[PDB]
RNA sequence: CGGUCCGGCCGGGAACUCAAAGGAGACUGCCAGUGAUAAACUGGAGGAAGGUGGGGAUGACGUCAAGUCAUCAUGGCCCUUACGACCAGGGCUACACACGUGCUACAAUGGCGCAUACAAAGAGAAGCGACCUCGCGAGAGCAAGCGGACCUCAUAAAGUGCGUCGUAGUCCGGAUUGGAGUCUGCAACUCGACUCCAUGAAGUCGGAAUCGCUAGUAAUCGUGGAUCAGAAUGCCACGGUG
């Protein structure tokens, strides 16, 4: 009866990911729905580009934080257990909850 | 910065995790609400506090690697000193040269 | 400051209360606590208060009930 | 540098249908508070409207038609040497000339109302009859008698 | 007719020339002058004998002036015999607004012609 | 356009917005003119846009062999019973005086009190905190919603409008000085913030002389975050008026 999160920065992997959840939940569940999205998020930082000194030179920094919902249409209980397994590369982050 | 400053938040981090971030919320065992002008937790909460260098303050995080406390960056995980030589060997996940 | 009938002594002068109205026949009691605060009834105790280098003869009413021992312990000198 | 403006359009005044009403907004507002600045026109005019003879929808005109010249004086340098020549005052500052010096003269004053110190000086702009009041106009009036070397 | 103020202007609201002067503070004040019949909104004039003896009634309420200042003088100058941070600085012409004499403590220096 | 957790909630749609991607379109293409008649320019039509369409990213050879062994290493030197580091107390915000720059005002194209119209971008569960109560008040004490895209932080403020006021160092301001407290914390005395009854000064262009850019630019007002046990007006960002 769980609910799913998967989270990243690269813009690529959080499609490789989903595509390795996905699947997973549809190895134990022949019903589909394909993948639902949300919240995208962005942030941007600066910082001085020499160690000492320098201070009047400065380097532009940022990143893209990925999340998708995804959504399982069958968490059934012998799904959810490929899913306590669940590996999928390190570079992301997840949830199961109830 | 000196080689004395890497292990100094050993015992101070431990604590905060410990008592310093929740002893406020669950002071109502080393209070009371019912007696008028009348103290008997005073003396057992500055015993409390009588130990010294770990505290809810004097904590900082500092370069590791050096010893430097100032330049910190919680957004780059690492002090502005080493950023670009490790940020150009591409040994930060996921900073790199992209500007504006 | 900020507190109502004044603060409780610090634990250092609560194992110290049978010298808190009297020093006796010795030189006046080196004291480095300039952070703590006075006993509330003090006079006739003879103290010397450190200054960063030396220890200087202190001079307290039986009227002061709460201040820093550093309040009144100098530490300057002009030119 | 050659590759640059002239004059940018700006929209007329919406209630009155005039550009110089919306040139005289824009050089009034102080600090971009161009919304006082529409409570200070035509509150300003309060004491004109029956004192102008062209009728109200001149009344501020009359302030601009007292002063159109072709020449103002300048001080510029051929080398070594720096002498007062005679330049050009062309259509598009010819009609806008007069309503820069009653703003500036507002703004320098200090008694009453903006819409009251601005009045002072519009109730003399076609009269001149206030004293060392012309030697605003000493730069054209050099100008129309520029001698220079030929 | 005045009961505070001491100063030439005339016919203002019953708070500029009643309130925030010397001692009388502006808290209490102003509370007793619907009593007298007064008004605190625009300029008034309804201030005279009868009025002002609903505002002579308060006595022994507070102190103004003289007495106020011995007040925080006594207050003070029984610290300046004393050996205290402040005493001292009271005692001699010093700062006590935790000042840095390097850049700015012009209201106790002075000019700066 | 039916049904109705009265709700884009379900049926309906995939389009607009909002957030995202990939293309196509602008090529002197087109006319006449100029140009050692050539490179390319000068106007007009047509177009959302015209001439690297517009805007960014990028530092050739050379510049003082620059600043720095105070982030680092690393050759050498000096100290090593110490010039090393562990506590504790004073100091790095001494001062009869100089330099270096901002912000808020000196006001009425302005303030104040009471209404009134409209946000962008961020923060947050040992949290963001809606409320009510005690009280003079900070706040304490409990606590709704919410797991951070149908909650909180949050009446954006300036602006608009009404009431009110002057050439008075002011309705103002409340800078300063004690006394009370409120918070966080061995600890705020000294160097911290917030509050209240009281008191109370400065500012009405400002030295010789000089500073800076071409439009959403200058000018000007609010909102957010970082640091953080506990404070910014400085640091990085957001939008309104222009």
């Amino acid at each position: 009866r769980i609910r799913i999160r998967l989270k990243a920065f690269d813009h690529r992997l959080i499609d490789q990911a989903t595509a390795e959840i996905v699947e997973t939940a549809k190895r134990t569940g022949a019903q589909v729905r394909g993948p639902i999205p949300l919240p995208t998020r962005k942030e941007r930082f600066t910082v001085l580009i020499s160690p000492h000194v320098n201070k009047d030179a400065r380097d532009q920094y940022e990143i893209r934080t990925h999340l998708r919902l995804v959504d399982i249409v069958e968490p059934t209980e012998k799904t959810v257990d490929a899913l306590m397994r669940l590996d999928l590369a390190a570079g992301v982050d997840v949830q199961i909850s109830l | 910065a000196k080689q004395s400053m890497k292990a100094r938040e050993v015992k101070r981090v431990a604590l905060a995790d410990k008592y310093f971030a929740k002893r406020a919320e669950l002071k109502a065992i080393i209070s009371d609400v019912n007696a008028s002008d009348e103290d008997r937790w005073n003396a057992v909460l500055k015993l409390q506090t009588l130990p010294r260098d770990s505290s809810p303050s004097r904590q900082r995080n500092r370069c590791r690697q050096t010893g430097r406390p100032h330049g910190f960056l919680r957004k780059f995980g690492l002090s502005r000193i080493k950023v670009r030589e490790a940020a150009m060997r591409g040994e930060i996940p996921g900073l790199k040269k992209a500007s504006w | 400051r900020s507190l109502k009938k004044g603060p409780f002594i610090d634990l250092h002068l609560l194992k110290k209360v049978e010298k808190a109205v009297e020093s006796g026949d010795k030189k006046p009691l080196r004291t480095w606590s300039r952070r703590s605060t006075i006993f509330p009834n003090m006079i006739g105790l003879t103290i010397a208060v450190h200054n960063g280098r030396q220890h200087v003869p202190v001079f307290v009413t039986d009227e002061m009930v709460g201040h820093k021992l550093g309040e009144f312990a100098p530490t300057r000198t002009y030119r | 540098r050659r590759r640059v403006i002239g004059q940018r359009k700006i929209l007329p005044d919406p209630k009155f249908g005039s550009e110089l009403l919306a040139k005289f907004v824009n050089i009034l507002m102080v600090d971009g508070k161009k919304s006082t600045a529409e409570s200070i026109v035509y509150s300003a005019l309060e004491t004109l409207a029956q004192r102008s003879g062209k009728s109200e929808l001149e009344a501020f005109e009359v302030a601009l038609e007292n002063v159109r010249p072709t020449v103002e004086v300048k001080s510029r340098r051929v080398g070594g040497s720096t002498y007062q020549v005679p330049v050009e005052v062309r259509p598009v500052r010819r009609n806008a000339l007069a309503m820069r010096w009653i703003v500036e003269a507002a703004r320098k004053r200090g008694d009453k109302s903006m819409a009251l110190r601005l009045a002072n000086e519009l109730s003399d702009a076609a009269e001149n009859k206030g004293t060392a009041v012309k030697k605003r106009e000493d730069v054209h009036r050099m100008a129309e008698a520029n001698k220079a070397f030929a | 007719a005045r009961i505070a103020g001491i100063n030439i202007p005339d016919h203002k609201h019953a708070v500029i020339a009643l309130t925030s002067i010397y001692g009388v503070g502006k808290t209490r004040s102003k509370a007793i002058l619907a009593a007298a019949g007064i008004a605190e909104d625009v300029k008034i004039s309804e201030l005279s004998e009868g009025q002002i003896d609903t505002l002579r009634d308060e006595v022994a309420k507070f102190v103004v002036e003289g007495d106020l200042r011995r007040e925080i003088s006594m207050s003070i100058k029984r610290l300046m015999d004393l050996g205290c941070y402040r005493g001292l600085r009271h005692r001699r012409g010093l700062p006590v607004r935790g000042q840095r004499t390097k850049t700015n403590a012009r209201t106790r220096k002075g000019p700066r012609k």
